[PDB]
RNA sequence: CCUUGUUGCUGUGAAGGCUGGCGAAAGCCAGCUGGAGGCGGCAAGCCGUAUUGAUCUGCAAAUCAUUGGCGUAAGCAGGGUA
RNA sequence: GAGCCUCUAGUGGAUGUUUUACACAUGUAAGGGAAUUCGGCAAAAUGGAUGCGUAACUUCGGGAGAAGUAUUGGUUCAAUUG
RNA sequence: CCUCGUCAUUUAAAUGGUGACGCGCAUGAAUGGAAUGACGAGAUUCCCACUGUCCCUACAUGUAGACUAGCGAACCCAUUU
RNA sequence: UAGAAAGCGACGCGGCUUUUUGAUUCUUCGAUGUCGGCUCUUCCUAGCAUGGCCAUGCAGCCGUGGCGAAGUGUUGGAUUGUUCACCCACUAACAGGGAACGUGAGCUGGGUUUAGACCGUCGUGAGACAGGUUAGUUUUAUCCUACUGUCCAAACAGUUGAAGGGAGUGUGGAUUAGUACGAAAGGAAACCCACACGUGACCUCUGGUGCAGCGGGUGUGCGGAAGUGCAACUGCCAUGCUACGUCUCCUCAAGCAUAGCUGGAAGCCUCUAAGCUAGAAAUGAGUCCUGACUCUGGAAGACGGCCGGGAAGACGACCCGUAGUUAA
């Protein structure tokens, strides 16, 4: 069982862990922990945080679609 | 119970989620009905113990002051529903949420409500208790 | 003058004096009533505090007077312990007798052999024996001197009680090499065949299952954490004084008034906090299992043991069989506590209602634990 | 009262001066030069507002910390004399 | 001749123990923001330089750094103080 | 003095502040009277920003403190408490 | 609305209290720190709410007068140095008091009440004024006793229970039900579920903290790079600790006020004179914490130090290990 897939980060996320943020734009979106929020909030592109997993599959060092 | 200048006829059962909103809080205000800005002066059903500033979550009533809004309203005591919440809340089903701005909406004694339209999102828990909040509400969380 | 508003007082004086427990196993004190009408049965155990998670179950639970048509069904996530019950071995039993004065025991009896682990706890340190300790007691068996014992017991007795020791062996985590030994009472049918069935079981092993099963209510009784010296602030609650006083805040200001001229017993001070003897009512029994057989639940298929990914913090991996109740439990990971079926039936909703569990977590307590297998982290990462 | 010692860095830009424009005149408007003042922000120093802070068998029969006021001058100081 | 860091030249002892509570010098804090208290006391916030833009009143000197806003590192070039 | 004077404004609420009024216990003209500018570590009220002052406390650092070696006092004292 | 007495009760008369202010001067002038607030505990009842009842000018809803009862509650603010007062908001309700006008080697220092200075009124003046205004140093426990924990009196293993402590309180929703009751308008009465305050524990989750660990930049040192000192800044974060998180809290017995049963005195009557029944958040027990004197057992060796650790800790004490799934 899954809560669902991080927003930023693009890790799947245990059940019982992790937020819902909803701004006021009415999106709700989902978040892996306090440190990829705060990312967020700052401007960094995540596609430069290289543990990620959206930085791995946009550099091609994972397979993806 | 219904007890001095504005009494409220329409009771509700409350929510254990945690408060985050309390006396001298300002919020705005959601609705279409004309006030901008709400003070908050006190909150119904709280009995109270010394030293501590009485406080509210979602779906509980306040009493509050406008602040902010047209001049046939401004400097009177009114009515409002707490709709959404800045503080973390958790669901018994072990769900956490947090909204971007707290907000609140005007009724009446009867527990009608004063505008037509609510601008943003809602939380779920509230529309089970509060109705008429469903109809008009801009998204459901 | 009377003082100027009111408040309620801080902390409760049924735990007054508030001292420090003086070893840190537990006897059962109390034990429920005794029926005639019943088989023989045993009322208590001895287990050891493994550690913490969490579960999700479906409930159905809502107000017999609530108008909705539809049987809804709801997901609930709550908070387990894990306790650790490896069978408990008998050795002996004991005899009671009713005066004017209480229980006195009459005599005790004990199995012809006796284990290592159970002379152990006979002596102090245990590096530094001759080991002639119960040496001669054999010889009473060809005497005849137990079969005049045991009519002495079936003669003259009100309550009789067995002795067990635990398997300390078993469980290499506690770096123990001495037994616990606990006397437990028999409750159903007659003097006469509390006796028997004592007698034919010296010396064999008792399962948990004997004792307890799903969905039971259950005493837990144990000995706290201990916090050392604290002060006020902290061992009862008080408020903290205003921010520019001199001679320090965190402090009771006023200690009394001028009459009576001594300090009442009922006033805050510091001194020792935690480590006391603590008895938790009612909690119930979600699951009872082993820690090496593999479970499931109708809703995840997959088959895993109760193990998280690197075992419990301070422990490592369960081995032996497991009980899993509802919420908190007194003492840290490794102490002992004795486990009691309940002195009263509950009338409460709350307790008395069915569980269905769904999923039960298995993630690594160290740090954030993101896998409940390590076949999924082999998956997640490359190779 | 007599004889001596002690002014570093910066801001603002008075009087006087030179060009260009406007005006019938009188004298108005720009840009630059010049460097006045018991005039502003600071340094070395001199002082003593607050914390009713520390200390109160003190380091000390009046001290210490942070925070403050003035600092191109009815300013501060040694020796001789009344 | 500020604070911070170095060269020349000069410098130091009531012993061991990881050491509860309450202190005295300091850090950080969800949501709320003076509700605290005789009283915002204490703390936080603002801060240098460059440009834009600056009110009432006034002894016409001032107010004035009014207020309110934007910019600022490294590298490689043009141009010569902009 | 009576007095927390009356009316307006500031607050949800004003023994406070500012604006008016005046038979002023007992205002008033170098015993100096009245209206402003620039300047006060002077007294007082409000707004914006800001915050552990507070709701309601939690965790961590240095130095003392506890225990130990060497050195080694005083206030006070009819005392049986 | 009839009517002394549902509720009132003129004109008169008898008491109790010490929480107001007087009256008096017995104790203290080789010194008992003086108003208010903050903090914290206990007691009283003349009962505001919450529980059981009786009367009614008690239809129902809301009330009013009385009885046994002191277990649990009685709040957040604006002006003011205030106790007091007066308004706003909430509430089941926002009762009244005592303990050297409780509480300064517990704090604070706004008021009053030393020495500076202004104003008004009084005085020829020096000066006065329970008239107004502003600035004005809060010292010391290391003694005895109390109180809170700690060891010994009490070898080791398993227990017993004398006596002392004590704990859960209240609100709302749904259902009965738009029912009974009332001309109508209006309008009640268990069980179950949600919450607040209080109590005792716990870290699986979520906040907070950053001592161990990994990274980044500014000024200046070690010839450069790499590794790094000092001034200090900054992003993340194990274990642990914590609340803004999670779990927790009823059952008997004897009986108060009352309302009843049988029943004489007193052939009738009658709750009482003997005897019996129902009876309160109150009382006494159990479940909960502390643990006096005891009781049962093993064996010619036992136990303490020294050495090493922690789940325990101020120091002692407690839990453990020493040729082994021992340590590095
Ligand atoms: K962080
Ligand atoms: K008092
Ligand atoms: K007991
Ligand atoms: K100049
Ligand atoms: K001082
Ligand atoms: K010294
Ligand atoms: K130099
Ligand atoms: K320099
Ligand atoms: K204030
Ligand atoms: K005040
Ligand atoms: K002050
Ligand atoms: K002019
Ligand atoms: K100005
Ligand atoms: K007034
Ligand atoms: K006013
Ligand atoms: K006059
Ligand atoms: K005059
Ligand atoms: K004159
Ligand atoms: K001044
Ligand atoms: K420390
Ligand atoms: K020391
Ligand atoms: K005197
Ligand atoms: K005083
Ligand atoms: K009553
Ligand atoms: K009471
Ligand atoms: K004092
Ligand atoms: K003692
Ligand atoms: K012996
Ligand atoms: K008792
Ligand atoms: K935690
Ligand atoms: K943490
Ligand atoms: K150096
Ligand atoms: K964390
Ligand atoms: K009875
Ligand atoms: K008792
Ligand atoms: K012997
Ligand atoms: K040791
Ligand atoms: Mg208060
Ligand atoms: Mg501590
Ligand atoms: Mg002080
Ligand atoms: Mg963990
Ligand atoms: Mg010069
Ligand atoms: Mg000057
Ligand atoms: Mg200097
Ligand atoms: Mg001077
Ligand atoms: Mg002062
Ligand atoms: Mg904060
Ligand atoms: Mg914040
Ligand atoms: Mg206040
Ligand atoms: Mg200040
Ligand atoms: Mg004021
Ligand atoms: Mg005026
Ligand atoms: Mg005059
Ligand atoms: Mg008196
Ligand atoms: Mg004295
Ligand atoms: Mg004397
Ligand atoms: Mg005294
Ligand atoms: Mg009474
Ligand atoms: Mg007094
Ligand atoms: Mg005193
Ligand atoms: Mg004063
Ligand atoms: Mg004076
Ligand atoms: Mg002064
Ligand atoms: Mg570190
Ligand atoms: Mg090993």
């Amino acid at each position: 069982f899954y809560e669902g897939t991080c927003v930023y980060s693009g890790y799947p996320v245990p059940r019982g862990k992790g937020t819902y943020f909803v701004s006021l734009d009415d999106k709700s979106s989902l978040f892996f922990s306090s440190k990829y929020k705060n990312f967020s909030d700052k401007k960094i592109k995540a596609k430069r945080v290289k543990q990620t997993l959206m930085s791995k599959q946009f550099c091609g060092k994972v397979e993806s679609v | 119970p219904g007890k001095g200048k504005q009494p409220l006829d329409a009771i509700k059962n409350r929510y254990g989620f945690t408060r985050g909103i309390q006396v001298g809080t300002v919020l705005a205000c959601a609705d279409n009905s004309g006030a901008k800005m709400l003070k908050t002066i006190g909150v119904k059903g709280v009995s109270g113990r010394l030293n501590r500033l009485p406080a509210a979550g979602p779906g509980d009533v306040i009493v509050a002051s406008v602040v902010k809004g047209r001049s046939d309203m401004r400097k009177k005591i009114v009515l409002a529903v707490i709709i959404r919440q800045k503080q973390m809340i958790r669901r018994k089903d072990g769900v956490r949420l947090q909204f971007e701005e707290s907000a609140a909406v005007i009724i009446s004694n009867k527990g009608d409500l004063k505008g037509t339209q609510i601008s943003g999102p809602v939380l779920r828990e509230v529309c089970d208790i509060w109705p008429k909040i469903s109809s008009q509400a801009g998204s459901i969380y | 003058s009377c003082r100027n508003y009111s408040a309620p007082r801080h902390g409760s004086l049924a735990y007054c004096p508030k001292k420090r427990a003086k070893t840190t196993k537990p006897a059962i004190k109390s034990f429920p009533k005794d029926d005639a009408s019943k088989p023989v049965h045993l009322t208590g155990y001895l287990a050891y505090k493994v550690g913490m998670t969490h579960v999700v179950r479906l409930s159905t639970r809502r107000s017999k007077t609530e108008r909705v048509l539809k049987e809804t069904q709801k997901e609930v996530l709550d908070a387990v312990t894990i306790l650790e019950v490896p069978a408990m071995r008998i050795f002996g039993m004991v005899g009671y007798k009713s005066t004017v004065n209480g229980l006195k025991a009459i005599k005790t009896v004990y199995a012809e052999h006796l284990d290592e682990q159970v002379l152990a706890r006979l002596r102090k340190r245990n590096s530094r024996s001759s080991k002639l300790m119960f040496k001669l007691y054999p010889q009473k068996y060809e005497n005849g001197d137990i079969k005049r014992d045991y009519e002495l017991l079936k003669r003259e007795s009100d309550v009789v009680r067995v002795l067990a020791h635990t398997q300390v062996s078993k469980i290499p985590s506690l770096n123990l090499k001495k037994a616990h030994i606990l006397e437990i009472q028999l409750n159903g049918g007659t003097i006469e065949e509390k006796i028997e069935w004592a007698i034919e079981r010296l010396e064999k092993e008792i399962p948990v299952s004997e004792v307890f099963s799903q969905q039971d209510l259950i005493d837990v009784i144990g000995v706290t954490k201990g916090k050392g010296k604290e002060g006020t602030t902290k061992r009862f609650g008080t408020t903290i004084l205003q921010h520019k006083s001199r001679k320090g805040k965190r402090k009771v200001a006023c200690i009394g008034a001028w009459h009576p001229a001594n300090v009442r017993r009922t006033v805050a001070r510091a001194g020792q906090l935690g480590f006391h003897r603590r008895t938790a009512q009612n909690k119930k029994i979600y699951m009872m299992g082993n820690g090496k057989t593999p479970f499931s639940t109708e809703y995840d298929l997959t088959s895993k043991t109760i193990n998280p990914m690197g075992g419990f913090l301070r422990y490592g991996n369960v081995k032996s069989d497991f009980i899993m109740v509802k919420g908190g439990i007194q003492g840290p990971s490794k102490r002992v506590l004795a486990l009691r079926k309940a002195f009263a039936p509950s009338n409460l909703g709350k307790d008395n209602e069915e569980i269905v569990l769904k999923f039960v977590d298995a993630s690594s307590k160290k740090g954030y634990g993101r896998f409940q297998t390590t076949e999924e982290k082999k998956a997640y990462f490359g190779i």
